[PDB]
């Protein structure tokens, strides 16, 4: 019970932590979806490209000496880090609250896993240049030489409708033009702009519709529009996601265990661990096949 | 906040931590250099800055079921639950004011008044080395050191 | 395999291919579908 | 030869080595005394023999599948996986020239120049103990000592 001097208080400890973002995990939540499990201790990945290669002759009779050639072969390095984190409380703290029901350490497992996550979406988005093997950095996917980097001359808070689609193909034409690559291509947003795709279409006028739905329609040709807390303001991000454009891999899935306890007034604690890596895709003759927006 | 500095003794996921208990004299914030007195009691060290022989002894965080955190201060005149620092493990510290941590290997010597600072290593005992590199201007400030 | 000097290289076997162009061969995708069978030696 | 010197941390069968890693400045050998420094980076010592509060940073040799060895050198400008020394562990390190180790339990000061030498222990930081009677002549042999 409670004493004579809280009697006019009543509390309810059910808790309730933060909400994390908006858009918060939406393209490392695609990547390791698809990604390749490869064993620990290989840090570096290589991966193999061939060529194209050929020579045709003609005649009309077909009596002519046919020639020859072959494809050649080069190669494209990734890199496997390890990530961790932990978590723990004392020996009187956990006995008092094993009695209470207040649980405080399986409402723990579930805040550092989330803070695990932000870093490796850290360093998808800025690359530490303290991680190399022999050439095997990777930078960020904003700051890359495995990116292709295009500067948007409107802002895309404050554009039309008309500036948006006109401004979006030459974006697309980074990849489809000057990069030859081809397939089904993505698109990442960040929430400054997925927020300002909300106002008057100034051309259509049968009612009232969005920019954002003005490209959900005239540019069929992209499977999904999301938005991604990582960029922030005027930027944008299109690539291809698979195996022939940005991929993981890897290397020790998401596992967690619990130090033991030798004395009867060892501390509770736990440990998290996690190892993968990234890499864009890069042609024989070097052509790039993601495309970051400013 | 990526840096939560809500625990005073983070020193490793294996390393358990060494506990000297006693009386309190006063009310001290966590993470300040203590010293042990007559009878039981603890309280802050108020020796000088050049003097050696002193035991690395911070004050730990009271238990979260009795009002405790890395900013609550002790009630006085009770048991307050203390740290000696074995050589080799990071614990939270708490510096003065006016002083910048540049490169992460300096020297962390011991101020008067309970709180550490960057002194020069010919003149004072060196306790701990700094491990983060951030620019402190208010006295009581956590920042992580390793005790080595 | 793997002289364990180096031994930290998953060395990978796949190749990855070439991708086409978009509009390559549209026109004779459609001209070689259509077309007329004749005997060789016809000129 | 009896007492085989391809491992810089022979400190027992139980004790596990604590790692801090960072990057590269020069081309040291392993088994030389190491300062961190501005940025992440780290190099050869190169303060005076007569510096106290230096922190017991030595280099690991790198890893067997990277070409490391107890003499090859590390290459300029990656990550070099180095040892902070826990009080209490025998690692091998790097002597100068011209000295002979007598007793088992002498002084190990550190030279200027990123190796160590039986100094007085009166003007210098003593950072271990000598636990091998040999006699060295050539400036980079690996002579075993206990880090207390």
């Amino acid at each position: 019970m409670q004493r004579v001097d809280e009697m006019y208080r009543l509390v309810d400890s059910t808790g309730t932590g933060e909400d994390r973002d908006w858009g918060n995990q939406t393209l490392l939540g695609r990547l390791l979806s698809q990604a390749q499990t490869v064993s620990i201790g290989k840090k570096v990945i290589e991966s193999r490209r061939y060529s194209e290669a050929g020579r045709i002759n003609r005649s009309m009779s077909g009596q002519t000496d046919i020639d020859m050639d072959k494809t050649k072969s080069s190669y494209q390095k990734m890199v496997i880090p390890v990530f961790d984190g932990a978590y723990g409380r004392d020996f009187r703290d956990y006995e008092a609250m094993r009695s209470e029901m207040l649980p405080a350490l399986a409402e723990d497992s579930e805040e550092i896993e989330f803070t695990l996550l932000d870093d490796v979406n850290d360093y998808l988005w800025n690359g530490d240049a303290k991680l190399k093997v022999d050439t095997a950095v990777w930078g960020g996917l904003k700051a890359d030489a495995s990116v292709a980097a295009y500067s948007l001359g409107a802002d895309l808070t404050t554009a039309t409708e008309a500036q948006v689609v006109a401004e979006l193909l030459a974006l697309l034409d980074v990849l489809r033009i000057t990069n030859k690559k081809s397939g089904p291509f993505e698109l990442y947003i960040s929430p400054q702009i997925m927020s300002n795709w909300q106002k008057l279409a100034g051309a259509n006028t049968n009612g009232f519709m969005n920019i954002m739905a003005a490209v959900r329609a005239l540019i069929p040709e992209f499977s999904v529009v999301e938005a991604d807390s990582a960029l922030q303001g005027n930027q944008v991000l299109c690539s291809v996601v698979g195996t022939r454009g940005l991929h993981a891999k890897i290397g020790m899935m998401m596992s967690s265990y619990q130090v033991p306890r030798v004395m009867h007034n060892d501390p509770y604690q736990f440990v998290k661990w996690f190892a993968a890596g990234f890499q864009s895709n890069n042609s024989f003759s070097g052509l790039k096949s993601t495309v970051y927006g400013s | 906040m990526a840096n939560s500095k809500n625990s005073i003794f983070v020193g490793g996921a294996g390393r358990v931590k060494q506990t000297i208990e006693g009386l309190a004299q006063s009310a001290f914030k966590p993470g300040q250099l203590l010293a042990r007195a007559a009878g039981d009691a603890i309280d802050v060290t108020a020796k000088a800055s050049t003097t050696y022989g002193n035991e690395f002894l911070i004050c730990d965080d009271q238990p979260q079921t009795l009002g405790g955190g890395t900013d609550v201060a002790v009630t006085a005149g009770d048991t307050v639950q203390a740290i000696s620092v074995l050589p080799g493990q990071y614990v939270l510290l708490s510096f003065a004011a006016t002083q910048n941590v540049t490169t992460k290997g300096a020297a962390v010597a011991s101020n008067g008044d309970g709180n550490f600072k960057l002194g020069n290593p010919a003149t004072e005992q060196t306790f701990a080395v700094t491990e983060e590199i951030i620019n402190v201007t208010t006295a009581g400030t956590l920042v992580l050191c390793r005790a080595i």
